[PDB]
């Protein structure tokens, strides 16, 4: 799983999606042996592709967009967040690494010692959260004046809130222990 | 301008006529004795018709002078077979061809 | 088919089955020790 | 000397083996003229003798087998294989007689029985080196096929029979050299469809006598190469089983549709002697058939107007189809045999060849998952009335011919062949009557692949391809969307090299979005900024082509400007109406780069439009300023006209102005500020 | 809006195939993953067992030095099965 | 590293390091390069980051420096006596650094050799990445041009005696050895790298014209084989005279299977065939039968 | 001359530099703010 994620080189597709699904499935329930094996392998190889690919994947994630929504409404008169499940899977995978109060992985995610360069994942997570928050604020500003809401607005609100709820859980997992 | 030499005698009475098809078994080779074609390897006689320009002039003129069942040898000059172009990958330019033709049946 | 007749010398005329001069299948008159005839040519030294 | 003496002269052996490799290389990938030429250097008798010979060294044995295959069979096998993933089933009496099982029951033998899917025949010509020389393409050299297949079967049988003697002098010096060549030959012959029912029965018998009956190969000890060949052999029978399933399904579909139509006729006739029951007959046929099949579960058995016997018939067919795919509802079937063999091979030893591993696991996955393959293959299935068989076959020939040229560097002969084939295709009625079938074969993807491969160096190839693609788009909206999918890919190419004389990729890109509100709305904004960036260059540097021809140099190239402006116009205006979103985006992008407006509107030091056009008119008088087939004044006057037309089309509608929209008013004010009224009046006058 | 009983036979057949695939084929359920992993995890008669060999093969393909990762359906199918 | 922002100042003058304002003329021309200068105030964006570099790149840089110096010295020494026959007396110029050049070439050849075909797959993949990186590093600084110039200057002599007529018999014993080592090093630099191979698409005559030289024939053949088997760009440039020169090689040097391999490489590359090459080879090789 | 550039030159040898503190002893000491030192170009061996 780690090798495939490193090989993807931060390009979205079906391969990385299936790899993340397999990782989630094998890592459920905070399995300690899997966490230990992954950490040992990562520290042994000292390769920087893994975190570079993860950073690129996070930067490629999508958020709400009003222009697409208006275009779709115009067209139906005669998508937006089309890859939410991929984002949820990515952040769930990141969460499952630290579950169980694993101090070693919690520290490793912030700084890599032996590696030539280092990448901080907490900063990336907060950046994505900020982008999502701005999108939600724009949506509410658009909808404030009118009173009622149709089906599409409710669906978009529900899915954006689900993604936000996953990101908050991941941030909580990064901290506890403490 | 074609030289013809006899190898075996034929009937001496039947000759090719307009509107007929000649069936022959032939073996071709260059002037240096390097074989390049032979219908007997494929075990299938070759059929051609006179006047429709299906084969080189040398072959047609050589066959027109042969009797049924006769075996003879033919020699064709470069200007009568392929000229200065030749057959790419088979015959080089300006090559003299020698044939061993036997007439089997006429129809 | 191949068929020839003629004379040959006690020394030198030693045809071995298989390959030899030019393309194999050598008979009577394919070297400078034998002299053959086959109805149309005189063979000697592998030349007709 | 005897060729068998090469078993002790190693240097000559190596040189001759490499000579055979060179022969096999100079005729690779469909070069039939060289294949014809090579027949004078290696004739039939030599090849057959080498095939039979038992004292030949291994390398030469393999070289001669490969040489025979390359000269005589490679092209036909490739062509046949390219068309083996599609199923065009004609409706004929023999089609109606196909059933999943013989009179759920015991499985039939794979590969035997009648098939009806269309596959074009093979073409060969006899070699001859006395025919008079005279540009039609050449066919492959011919060779008798029944005798060859009999020879191959006899040789394989002899090898299998003698394998049990565990002798110390195998043919070729090893088991691999004894077995691999004949297996390659038999596989090539089998894929081409040369064998009959009895021959395939013999092959199956000698693969595993116990399973296929009404010591085999699998029960022997083999190296990796023989195992790879066996995998290649088994793939063929798996494919045959899949094809049989598809054909049976099509036959049942026809038989069922007949009864459904009859029943609907009777019901409608009866109805004329609640009102909700009349909604069936005022809905599109797709919805009717969709609702007629909603009785899979008893809970969904309320809205079906049908009787019980018809539902029982469909249920019986469905159960039989499930049984055929191995879904339960001393192996005695192909699936069990394959699974056991693969698992046993895997757990007997640690295999080293990656190709063998991939083959084994692909086979295993195909076996375990039965109907996934049927689901993936159904999209490429189609039915045809018997009257269209000739036209369909003619179209398939040309399509295969085009596909063949996807693996060769372009040349004049290839250009002519493609032009001729496209011309032939566009004149067929099936190209119009069955657009879905054409879209299912992916012809447009092949055409674009060929177009890009040469992307000028071939100006006649691009024009024809562009014309064909535009015509394809014009047929229907589904084709329009299909080509719209590749809009970004099309735009990346033809960004500096116009090849202006004839239709280019930008033309098909424009044609892919004409008069379609949905597609225009779905247009991405990344395609808009890239085109504007391309335009910006045209306003800075002259065209090198004109300079090469001696034209005077000026700091811009109007031709590309007008081309891109035409594309933008087609993008912004649809059927007499302006889409405001793209209008706002494009006007914003344009104002962001004032240099795109051309020298007149540059601003600082920029003269007005009237002065520029007057200067162009005066230029048109002087040959020195107009040239050393194209003129400069007209080009300038066309560029400015296109720009003004685009800007005019970008303006908003009047009903929006009545609502007092801020954006509409801002846009109108900007446009009004850009062009003075008196300038327009002067131009018109 | 024409009645279904007036269309040509072949068009009706194509529509029927589409509908049957949409409604009756993919709705079917069939679980084989557990059995397929159980079968692959056994051994006869230490060298790797078949599942280990499959995983090693995919690792080998991943580790090869290349500019881009090619998409292959076999890996996706087997990853889905294992998951 | 990567966190401490820093400003650079000149101690004597106190000026700060910053970048000059962009030039519209240069910007319109596409000159991204921004000249750097020292200014009294500069701007607020003059901070710089510090990034670590591996040991291999530093070692390669030092080797580049040393070898460039040595080979420039050698080239100048060779040019010293370009057209000055020594007659019966001493040769011209200071002596040549023969031993240093030989040792340097031997060291570099062993620095580029490829991984063993008996290593485990993953360690071998690691071996191939580092080698490609080092080849690119060396190529980017102009070492290929340097070795090409050296070969060109040495190639103007037909034999060892003709060389000794100018450089003296004392240094003519290493002529053939140096030529062979240079060809071997060029082959090592080119092997297995698409980008480096693609460079030869403009001067293929430079390679083909040397195939008939009696010294280092095998090295030149190896260079040609390495170039042909990698770059599809060259395959579209071949002409009939090149084919005839190669076929000239088999009727002049004897029956060698390497030439047949080279010819096989001219027909199909990466599953794409070139009809012109196949036709030319068939026309010029088969019909004679000698 | 000296320039600012981006792209592939970030991975090339012509963008690397070595720090040479003026003092010879303990030249490997941790760098500290305000320290005077020289700058060298590795490939060309010239000093800024
Ligand atoms: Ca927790």
């Amino acid at each position: 799983v780690l090798q495939m994620i490193s090989a993807c080189k931060g390009e979205t597709g079906a391969m990385v999606s299936s790899t993340l699904k397999l990782g989630i499935s094998i890592l459920n329930g905070g399995n300690a042996e899997v966490q230990q094996k992954m950490l040992d392998y990562l520290k042994d190889k000292k390769e920087v592709g893994f975190f570079q690919s993860i950073q690129a994947l996070m930067q490629t994630c999508s958020v709400l967009d009003l222009n697409a929504f208006e275009r779709q409404n115009k067209a139906e008169g005669l998508k937006v967040m089309a890859d939410d499940e991929f984002t949820q899977d990515l952040f769930r995978f990141l969460q499952l690494l630290c579950e169980g109060h694993n101090n070693d992985f919690q520290n490793y995610l912030r700084t890599q010692t032996g590696n030539t360069t280092t990448i901080n994942i907490i900063i990336c997570t907060v950046d994505y959260l900020l982008r999502l928050q701005e999108s939600i604020s724009d949506f509410y500003w658009y909808y404030s004046g009118k009173d009622v809401i149709e089906e599409q607005g409710k669906r978009n609100f529900s899915k954006a809130m689900s993604v936000a709820k996953q990101v908050f859980n991941s941030l909580t997992e990064y901290i506890q222990g403490p | 301008g074609v030289e013809i030499e006899t190898i075996s005698p034929g009937d001496g009475r039947t000759f090719p006529k307009k509107g007929q098809t000649c069936v022959v078994h032939y073996t071709g080779m260059l002037q240096n004795g390097k074989k390049f074609d032979s219908s007997r390897d494929r075990n299938k006689p070759f059929k051609f018709r006179i006047g429709k320009q299906e084969v080189i002039k040398g072959f047609e003129e050589g066959a027109a002078q042969m009797s049924l069942g006769q075996r003879a040898k033919l020699t064709c000059t470069p200007d009568v077979a392929y000229g200065a172009t030749g057959h790419p990958g088979v015959i080089p330019p300006n090559a003299t061809l020698i044939f061993d033709v036997e007439l089997l049946n006429l129809e | 088919t191949h068929l020839r007749v003629g004379w040959a010398l006690t020394e030198g005329y030693s045809p071995y089955p298989g390959g030899g001069e030019g393309w194999g299948g050598n008979g009577v008159g394919d070297d400078l020790y034998s002299y053959g005839f086959d109805g149309l040519h005189l063979w000697t030294g592998h030349v007709a | 000397m005897d060729i068998l003496e090469l078993s002790e002269r190693l240097d000559l052996q190596r040189f001759h083996s490499h000579t055979l490799r060179l022969y096999r290389a100079v005729c690779a990938l469909g070069n039939n003229r060289v294949a014809h030429a090579l027949c004078s250097h290696v004739d039939q008798a030599q090849l057959l003798h080498a095939l039979e010979d038992a004292h030949l060294p291994g390398p030469l044995r393999a070289g001669y087998y490969d040489l025979l295959i390359s000269i005589h069979l490679e092209s036909a096998c490739r062509s046949r294989r390219s068309m083996l993933s599609e199923y065009i089933v004609p409706l004929t009496p023999e089609t109606r007689a196909i059933t999943l099982f013989p009179p759920a029951r015991r499985h039939g033998l794979p590969g035997v029985g009648v098939t009806t899917s269309l596959r074009p025949p093979h073409h060969f010509s006899p070699p001859c080196f006395v025919a008079a020389l005279p540009a039609p393409a050449r066919l492959s050299p011919a060779i008798p096929l029944e005798a060859l297949r009999d020879k191959a079967l006899r040789m394989l049988g002899e090898a299998v029979r003698d394998g049990g003697q565990h002798a110390r002098d195998p043919v070729g010096g090893s088991v691999e050299f004894q077995f691999v060549p004949v297996l390659k030959l038999v596989s090539t012959l089998l894929v081409m469809g040369i064998f009959g029912d009895e021959d395939v029965k013999q092959i199956l018998k000698m693969i595993e006598p116990e399973v296929f009956t009404e010591e085999g190969l699998l029960q022997m000890k083999l190296p990796e190469s023989v195992k790879l060949q066996m995998c290649n052999l088994l793939e063929y029978f798996c494919d045959q089983e899949l094809q049989h399933r598809v054909e049976s399904l099509a036959a049942f579909a026809e038989r069922y549709v007949d009864k459904l139509q009859a029943n609907q006729r009777s019901r409608y006739a009866l109805l004329m002697r609640t009102a909700r029951r009349t909604r069936e007959f005022r809905s599109p046929p797709q919805e009717q058939i969709n609702m007629l099949l909603h009785f899979k579960d008893e809970a969904d058995e309320e809205d079906c107007p049908l009787p019980e016997d018809i539902r029982q018939d469909l249920q019986d067919f469905h159960q039989d189809l499930l049984a055929h795919c191995g879904i339960q509802l001393k192996p005695q079937s192909l699936q069990e045999l394959v699974s056991h063999m693969v698992v046993r091979w895997a757990q007997e030893d640690y295999v080293q060849s990656p190709e063998l591993v991939r083959a084994m696991f692909s086979l295993l996955h195909r076996q375990y998952d039965g109907l996934g393959e049927l689901l993936r293959a159904l999209p490429r299935a189609y039915t045809i009335s018997p009257s269209s068989v000739e036209d369909t076959m003619s179209l398939l020939e040309c399509l295969g011919q085009i596909r063949s040229l996807l693996i060769v560097q372009m040349g004049p002969q290839e250009e002519n062949l493609m032009i001729q084939s496209i011309g032939n295709i566009m004149n067929n009625k099936v190209f119009y009557q069955h657009p879905n079938l054409m879209r299912a074969l992916g012809m447009h993807e092949t055409v674009m692949e060929v177009m890009v491969n040469v992307l000028i160096r071939f100006p006649k190839m691009v024009t024809s391809c562009c014309r064909f693609l535009c015509y394809f788009c014009r047929i229907s909206r589904q084709n329009q969307r299909s080509m719209f999918d590749h809009l970004s890919y099309l735009l990346e190419n033809s960004g500096i090299g116009l090849g202006m004389q004839g239709s280019t990729p930008l033309d098909v890109a424009a044609a892919s979005v004409i008069d379609n509100n949905e597609l225009a709305l779905a247009l991405q904004e990344q395609d808009l900024e890239k085109v504007v960036s391309y335009l910006a260059g045209c306003g800075l540097q002259s065209c090198p082509m004109l300079l090469a021809k001696g034209y005077p140099d000026i700091g811009w190239n109007p031709c590309g400007g007008e081309r891109y402006l035409d594309f933008l116009r087609f993008a912004v205006f649809v059927n007499g109406e302006s889409v405001e979103e793209n209008a706002n985006v494009v006007v914003r992008l344009l104002i962001r780069k004032p240099e795109c407006f051309g020298p007149a509107l540059r601003g600082e030091g920029g003269s007005g439009l009237l002065a520029a056009i007057e200067e162009a008119i005066r230029i048109s008088e002087d040959p020195a300023r107009d040239g050393p087939r194209v003129h400069l004044g007209h080009a300038i006057m066309s560029f400015y006209a296109a720009l003004i037309d685009l800007l005019g089309r970008c303006a908003p509608e009047m009903h929006l102005i009545q609502a007092g929209k801020g954006e509409a008013l801002r846009i109108r004010a900007i446009l009004r500020s850009l062009v003075p009224l008196d300038d327009l009046v002067g131009i018109i006058s | 809006m024409t009645p279904l009983y007036n269309l040509p036979t072949h068009r009706a057949c194509n529509m029927f195939l589409e509908s049957y695939k949409a409604a009756w084929i993919l709705t079917e359920d069939h679980s084989f993953e557990d059995r397929m992993i159980d079968d692959l995890s056994k051994a006869g008669e230490k060298k790797p067992d078949p599942l280990h060999q499959l995983v090693l093969h995919f690792s080998r393909t991943a580790l090869t030095e290349k500019s881009k990762l090619d998409e292959d359906y076999l890996y996706m199918a087997y990853a889905d099965i294992m998951a | 590293y990567g966190e401490s922002l820093c400003f650079v100042q000149h101690v004597a003058s106190g000026l700060w390091l910053t970048y000059a304002a962009p030039d519209p003329k240069a910007l319109r021309l596409g000159v991204l390069k921004k000249k750097a200068i020292l200014h009294q105030e500069g701007h607020m964006d003059d901070a710089l980051f510090l990034t670590r570099c591996q040991q291999e790149e530093s070692q390669a840089a030092r080797m580049i420096h040393s070898t460039a110096g040595l080979y420039n010295q050698f080239i100048k020494g060779l040019d010293s006596f370009s057209g000055k026959p020594r007659g019966s007396g001493p040769p011209a110029g200071p002596a040549l650094p023969i031993e240093a050049v030989i040792l340097s070439l031997q060291d570099l050849i062993g620095y580029f050799e490829p991984p063993s075909e008996e290593l485990q797959h993953e360690e071998k993949q690691s071996k191939l990445r580092s080698l490609r990186n080092r080849q690119s590093l060396f190529q980017e600084e102009g070492m290929l041009s340097l070795v090409l110039n050296c070969i060109d200057r040495l190639n103007v002599y037909t034999t060892a005696a003709h060389f000794a007529e100018y450089a003296g018999e004392e240094a003519a014993e290493s002529w053939k050895e140096i030529v062979n080592l240079l060809y071997e090093l060029l082959a090592s630099l080119i092997r297995g790298n698409r980008a480096n191979c693609a460079l030869f698409s403009t001067n293929l005559d430079w390679v083909v014209s040397k195939l008939d030289r009696l010294e280092a024939s095998s090295g030149i053949l190896e260079v040609l084989y390495c170039v042909l088997i990698e770059s599809p760009e060259v395959l579209n440039i071949i002409q009939e005279n090149h084919i005839k020169s190669i076929i000239s090689l088999l009727d002049k040097h004897g029956r060698n299977h390497k030439v047949l391999d080279v010819l096989c490489s001219l027909c199909v590359c990466n599953g794409v065939a070139v009809r012109s090459n196949q036709d030319l080879i068939t026309e010029n090789l088969l019909p004679g039968r000698e | 001359l000296v320039y600012y550039e981006g792209g592939a030159v970030c991975t090339h040898a012509r963008s690397l530099w070595r720090l040479e503190p003026l003092r010879i002893s303990w030249s490997g000491s941790h760098l500290r703010w305000g320290q005077p030192l020289r700058i060298r170009h590795v490939t060309t061996g010239r000093y800024l």
